[PDB]
């Protein structure tokens, strides 16, 4: 059973810091590129950041490029999103998303509406 | 050693072989294209000539462009149907800075897909007139959506289009570089992004598709002759 | 409020289902079959190379006579093949070239056809006109046709990319039953030998056992890590195997309601597009993305043999009803028949 | 003495074996791979057929001529072998020219030529290549002794009689090597210019040297193999014995080496041919 | 509806020429190999000629070899029998027969209504029917036996014997193809079994519409030969 | 609203998959072993038949 459990959200002041965690189980976590996807209220799912399988290749969307930090612990099978200096435009439900196939550089469908390898999401309100 | 009916079944199989060969010769005369892009990209207005199939002919060379609108947003399985197309027509709204990263992620997923690793992408950076009006207005900033644009400069060894403000030229070169860096990050040159800037009234896109597919088949020939 | 407590209730139900499966997991299938003899090196050779498709083959479905087979390739053609003589029996031009599935009716009178047109096209083979005519177009799916299987001449169960499966009445053209519950694109379909049930593998890393008549999902089978592209019943109807993008094949009992055995190897990285059992079910053959087909000992999870004859991605397998041969279709526009 | 004969025979056996297995593997790679069953590989099949005729008949009979110091098969056998050797060598060069034109058309006109790269037109050009070779060499070699009424070739020797006559030597050597190598050099220079042009056009479009090596190799192999014989025949057509007989034999044999390297220069440049060659070498 | 209409028959002087045209409608004519089968008024069915689908292979009977030319025009959906040097033995009813050939196909399934041609005045498989007239009644089981000089069982497993029913005043129709398979439109009461040389047509629960002359035809090897014909008569 | 409805359908499906009868994995493995060794003689891919009975030769 592939399940992604997001934690570490909640209310925060503007300019504050908030760390997100993704409890991952049901798959070999080190074999997958992992994503963070957020959904603002009234807006669609947008990709935030991704991290490669070894943690080497890391990219962010431009609104969070100098502010967010995505990290993974392949031993603990968990994915992190260290969000610092949170603007009010980052008020969104943040979803831990796994790229659908292992050992792949492409990452299709993680911002789709009914994508399966994406958690229930944690609510971040700024 | 065959019977009379077994021999005539072989003759029917040979006629079916001949008809399949004729259909294959007819099908190889046209170049199959996959039209891709978001709902704001303006896919249907690119060429002025559930699956929306567009047939157009440039210089007596037939093009079959396929637009897939009959599926839902999960595309990782039906995009494997188009491994053998000549090119993927990727249309991007250049003015929509908010969905520009979404278009870059879509292009990166197309570019690094295993069954799309060999397909060159004809990238149409559509609505460059709206991009020009958004740049000249100064209200919507690319630096809010792309912080590396603030330290981006237009290259000195570059040829802007005439009658273009260098702010619009810097925006155009930056968006094109954002797609081209994804294209040149991987693939080892076996497939090539061909970027073009496109208005809603532009009538040169069929010629652009022709020239890029000309370069694609040229690259296939050059790889066949060990000329890269 | 209500959604959070419903999610907590779903979590508790999944937890007690997992505890029931753990309580029923007294000993694994590998421990039970540890004392039986291995099958040795299963070495199948290409007997027939079926040439004539000119684009990539997605699907092939054997006839129940174990001689005829339809194959679906995206050149817009369904070729029926007299596999004994490599004779093309029919060439069926398709209105949509983007075919992704083909079925062969057990009576032999019909073939099916579907793909990106979101339509399962039923083709009559026994027309008095002597050509192959479109008997019926089934146009209710809002996603691509990925698999279809006839139960008889009048009913066909079709899986689709709109996360649903549908049981059709071919004479009326309507969906008798819609099978909903998958959250990803349903990629594969396997009918039970008595056709009372069918399993469906989808892009949600889950296989669902459906009841054809009463229309519900009886059991949901998790354990794969990625999209299940491939599904095939064990010949007794009590188990089934799946093939997925996580480079593993997994065997699930219906009655034990869990995974029995994982078929994977360390150097296997690529996903599985097609699975099929042998006639006894001892050999699980699986078609892979690294252009080969690996024969698995279905009881011991041992790589029995490699069917390496394809120059592109193997997209479909089929084992004959009498078990005499395996036909592998691939993206190199060829069908190779192995035994 | 015996050292020389054994070294030359072993070198000839090695080169003829490489030529035979190379062109035979080109034909078998065509036969067993459907991906290699393309229209432009028909020309490579015709080139391999000419080069297989060269590697079987032309290399070993000319080495036998060299090592025995004489022609022991007779005047008719001499004339028939010279006709076969020159028709097959000219068919090799005409296949090189048709290959260079086919590559030129595929590179300068990538899309329009796909409708013209048909099996019928390929068969027409292959038949035209072999027919032009047969017309240029076969009746002249076998009928010069009847046109001039006498055979000036000695019984122990085996060479064309009209090689003494300067005008037909110039005409046949120009239509055999110099015009084909000039047109091949022009087409491959234009192909190199097209590669540089598409690289520059892509660099302009995106807002940003193996081609030179491969084209230089496939041109210089033909030039190095066929240039010394075609120089020395025009030296010999005016100055009867200016060319040493060892140098003459070396230049005449050097042309055969082009048939050895033509699978490397044209088939093995394709990656699919390389994969099929590696598959066939392990059986 | 599948229809074959024959035309061009008439009273021809001996040694003359006459053209037979078979108009095809209601089916894919170019996918069917076509046959001419003639029937003399004092004889049974006799195969004349065969043009394949696509006109690749053409076979003739040795009686009409050289004299007769069979041809087709696939865009016009027509079958032609150019007959030259007609003799008195050619006085027959010429039937236009369609026949498609694949695995599990039903050759000789539809026959034309026929045109009447009137002329004034070894290695072939001999197909023998032991009886020519069997007195029958409705509701009684009748077996129509046929024999072959050569074993019609082939190495592929198929036994190429074909059963036909020609009702009086009506064109022949195919009942059984390849010795066991029921043709389309034929009821389940018609059954055929054989051992490669001896053959039978088991007919159970006879009705009044089942009467007519029953022909067994081999399709093992050209020339195709028919039986003498077994006629069923009521009471 | 739609999330509540699909969660209600999900917990209804989990309730329907909860009250099913389950056998042991040892019994499942024994039944699959019995089917494999009860049909191994008539499995042509498992035991390769001679070429006389093989129609693919
Ligand atoms: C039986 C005739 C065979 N041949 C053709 O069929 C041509 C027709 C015109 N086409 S073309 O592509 O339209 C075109 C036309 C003008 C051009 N200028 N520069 C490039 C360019 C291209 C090219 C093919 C040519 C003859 C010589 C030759 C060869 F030695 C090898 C292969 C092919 C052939
Ligand atoms: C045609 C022609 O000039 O051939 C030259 C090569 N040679 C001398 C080895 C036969």
């Amino acid at each position: 059973q592939v399940q992604l459990q997001e934690s570490g959200g909640g209310l925060v002041q503007p300019g504050g810091s908030l760390r997100l965690s993704c409890a991952a189980s049901g798959f070999t976590f080190s074999n997958y590129k992992m994503n963070w996807v957020r959904q603002a209220p009234g807006k669609g799912l947008e990709w935030v950041s991704d991290i490669s399988q070894s943690g080497a290749s890391i990219s962010y969307t431009g609104s969070v490029k100098g502010r967010f930090t995505i990290s993974r612990d392949n031993a603990k099978n968990t994915l992190y999103l260290q969000m610092n200096s949170l603007k009010p435009e980052d008020t969104a439900v943040y979803y831990c998303a796994r790229c659908p196939a292992p050992f792949t550089r492409d990452c299709f469908d993680v911002t789709s509406t009914t994508y399966a390898y994406r958690g229930q999401g944690t609510q971040v309100t700024v | 050693t065959l019977s009379a009916e077994d021999k005539a079944a072989v003759e029917r199989s040979k006629m079916i072989d001949r008809n399949l060969r004729e259909d294959g010769e007819k099908a190889r005369r046209t170049l199959r294209l996959l039209l891709l892009g978001a709902d704001n990209s303006g896919k249907s207005t690119i060429v002025k000539q559930g699956i929306f199939e567009t047939k157009f002919q440039v210089d007596k060379v037939n093009f079959h462009m396929f637009d897939v609108g009959g599926q839902r947003d999960e595309r990782r399985k039906w995009i494997q149907c188009f491994n053998d197309v000549t090119a993927i027509i990727f249309v991007v709204d250049s003015s929509d800075y908010n969905r520009l990263q979404e278009a870059l992620n879509d292009f990166k997923s197309i570019w690094n897909n295993r069954w799309l690793r060999t397909i060159s992408v004809i990238l149409f950076l559509n609505k460059q007139d709206l991009l020009a009006e958004k740049v000249l207005a100064g209200k919507s900033k690319i630096e809010d959506y792309f912080p590396e644009f603030a330290r981006y400069t237009t290259p000195e060894d570059a040829t802007p289009e005439p009658g273009e403000d260098p702010r619009v030229t810097r925006a155009k070169y930056f968006i094109r570089k954002e797609f081209v860096d994804i294209s040149t990050a991987s693939g080892d040159g076996r497939h090539i992004c061909y970027p073009h800037f496109t208005c809603a009234v532009d009538t040169e896109n069929a010629r652009r598709i022709f020239n890029d597919c000309k370069d694609i088949i040229l690259q296939m020939n050059l790889r066949e002759y060990n000329l890269v | 409020s209500e959604l959070d407590q419903l999610r907590q209730e779903a979590e508790q139900l999944k937890n007690q289902i997992r505890d029931a499966r753990k309580a029923c997991a007294d000993a694994t299938l590998s421990q039970i079959t540890n004392n039986i003899d291995p099958v040795g090196r299963i070495q199948m050779r290409t007997r027939r190379t079926l040439r004539g498709h000119l684009a990539k083959i997605y699907a092939m479905h054997w006839g129940t006579d174990s001689r005829l087979l339809v194959s679906a390739s995206q050149d817009g053609k369904l070729i029926i093949w007299d596999s004994y003589t490599t004779n093309k029996v029919h060439a069926i031009p398709l209105r949509s070239s983007w075919v992704m599935t083909c079925a062969y009716a057990p009576s032999g009178n019909y073939v099916a056809c579907g793909g990106l047109d979101n339509i399962c096209s039923i083709y009559n083979l026994k027309t008095r006109e002597g050509n192959v005519r479109v008997s019926r177009e089934l146009a209710g799916h809002t996603g691509y046709l990925s698999c279809c299987r006839f139960l008889d001449d009048n009913q066909i169960v079709t899986s689709s990319g709109d996360t649903t499966c549908a049981l059709w009445d071919i004479e009326t053209g309507q969906q008798t039953t819609t099978f909903t519950g998958h959250t990803g694109d349903v990629m594969s379909l396997s009918l039970a030998p008595d056709t009372r049930l069918f399993v469906s593998g989808a892009c949600d890393a889950s296989a669902k056992l459906w009841d054809v008549r009463e229309g519900m999902c009886r059991q949901t089978f998790t354990g794969h890590e990625s999209d299940i592209n491939a599904i095939c019943f064990f010949p007794n109807g009590n188990a089934f195997a799946t093939g997925s993008d996580d480079a593993t094949c997994r065997l699930f009992d219906l009655r034990a309601d869990q995974e029995l055995m994982t078929y994977s190897h360390d150097n296997i990285i690529c996903g599985i597009t097609s699975v099929s059992f042998s006639k006894s079910g001892r050999l699980l053959l699986a078609g892979y993305d690294d252009f080969n087909c690996n024969v698995w000992d279905a009881l011991k999870a041992d790589r029995a043999g490699v069917l390496a004859g394809h120059d592109n991605r193997v997209s479909c397998l089929g084992v004959t009803d009498d078990g005499m041969a395996v036909a592998t279709g691939s993206w190199d526009s060829f069908l190779k028949i192995w035994n | 003495r015996l050292w020389e004969v054994i070294t030359i025979a072993a070198v000839t056996a090695v080169v003829s074996l490489i030529t035979i297995v190379g062109n035979v593997l080109v034909m078998i790679s065509f036969k067993v791979n459907s991906q290699l069953k393309t229209v432009n590989n028909y020309y490579l099949l015709s080139l391999a057929c000419a080069d297989l005729i060269i590697g079987i008949f032309s290399m070993n009979l000319y080495t036998t001529y060299i090592l025995m110091g004489r022609w022991a098969l007779g005047s008719l056998a001499c004339d028939l072998w010279l006709a076969l050797d020159y028709v097959a060598s000219n068919a090799s060069v005409m296949n090189l020219l048709v290959i260079s034109f086919d590559r030129y058309f595929s590179i300068t006109r990538p899309l329009t030529y796909r409708a013209k790269r048909t099996p019928k037109r390929a068969g027409i050009m292959i038949g035209l290549a072999w027919l032009i070779s047969f017309i240029l060499w076969a009746p002249a070699i076998l009928c010069w002794q009847y046109l001039v009424g006498k055979r000036t070739v000695p019984l122990d020797e085996c060479q064309i009689q009209f090689l003494s006559e300067p005008t037909i030597t110039f005409g046949t050597a120009i239509a055999a090597f110099y015009i084909p190598v000039s047109v091949m050099t022009i087409l491959y220079c234009r192909i190199y210019r097209e590669t540089e042009k598409r690289t520059k056009d892509l660099a302009d479009l995106q807002g940003s040297r193996k081609a030179a090596q491969t084209l230089s190799a496939i041109l210089l192999a033909f030039i190095i193999t066929w240039t010394p014989y075609n120089i020395m025949v025009l030296v010999s057509t005016f100055c009867d014995k200016c060319v040493p007989v060892t140098l003459w034999h070396l230049g005449y044999w050097l042309c055969y080496v082009n048939s050895t390297v033509n699978p490397i220069c044209y088939a093995l440049c394709n990656r699919t041919f390389r994969k099929t060659f590696k598959m066939l070498l392990l059986c | 509806d599948v229809q074959l209409v024959e035309s061009g028959g008439g009273l021809v002087q001996p040694g003359g020429s006459r053209k037979l045209s078979c108009s095809a409608s209601g089916f894919a004519f170019s996918s069917f190999g076509m046959h001419w089968v003639r029937q003399a008024p004092e004889k049974g069915l006799e195969w004349v000629a065969y043009i394949s689908s696509g006109s690749g292979t053409i076979y003739y009977a040795d009686t009409v070899k050289g004299r007769f030319t069979i041809s087709r025009d696939d865009p016009k959906n027509t079958l032609f029998l150019q007959m030259t040097s007609l003799r008195s033995e050619d006085t027959a009813m010429y039937y236009c027969v369609r026949s498609i050939y694949y695995y599990g196909s039903s050759p000789f399934d539809f026959w034309g209504q026929g045109t009447t041609l009137t002329v004034s005045s070894g290695s072939d498989i001999v197909m023998t029917q032991a009886t020519s007239s069997v007195p029958v009644t409705p509701g009684e089981s009748v077996s129509i036996s046929c024999r072959s000089s050569k074993s019609l069982l082939h190495s592929n497993g198929n036994t190429y014997l074909y059963w036909f029913l020609q009702r009086p005043g009506q064109s022949p129709q195919l009942l059984i193809y390849r010795m066991s398979n029921l043709a389309s439109g034929v009821p389940d009461r018609f059954s055929g079994s054989g051992s490669g040389t001896a053959f039978t047509l088991t007919i159970s629960r006879l009705e009044a519409e089942d009467v007519g002359v029953y022909y067994c035809m081999q399709h093992l090897e050209y020339p195709l030969t028919f039986g003498a014909g077994t006629k069923l008569e009521l009471k | 609203t739609a999330s509540i409805a699909q969660a209600r359908k999900l917990v209804e499906q989990l309730k329907m998959e909860a009250n099913i009868d389950r056998i042991k994995v040892s019994k499942a493995a024994a039944d699959l072993m019995a089917y494999c060794e009860a049909h191994a003689k008539e499995d042509p891919l498992l035991t390769p038949v001679p070429a006389s009975e093989n129609p693919f030769r």
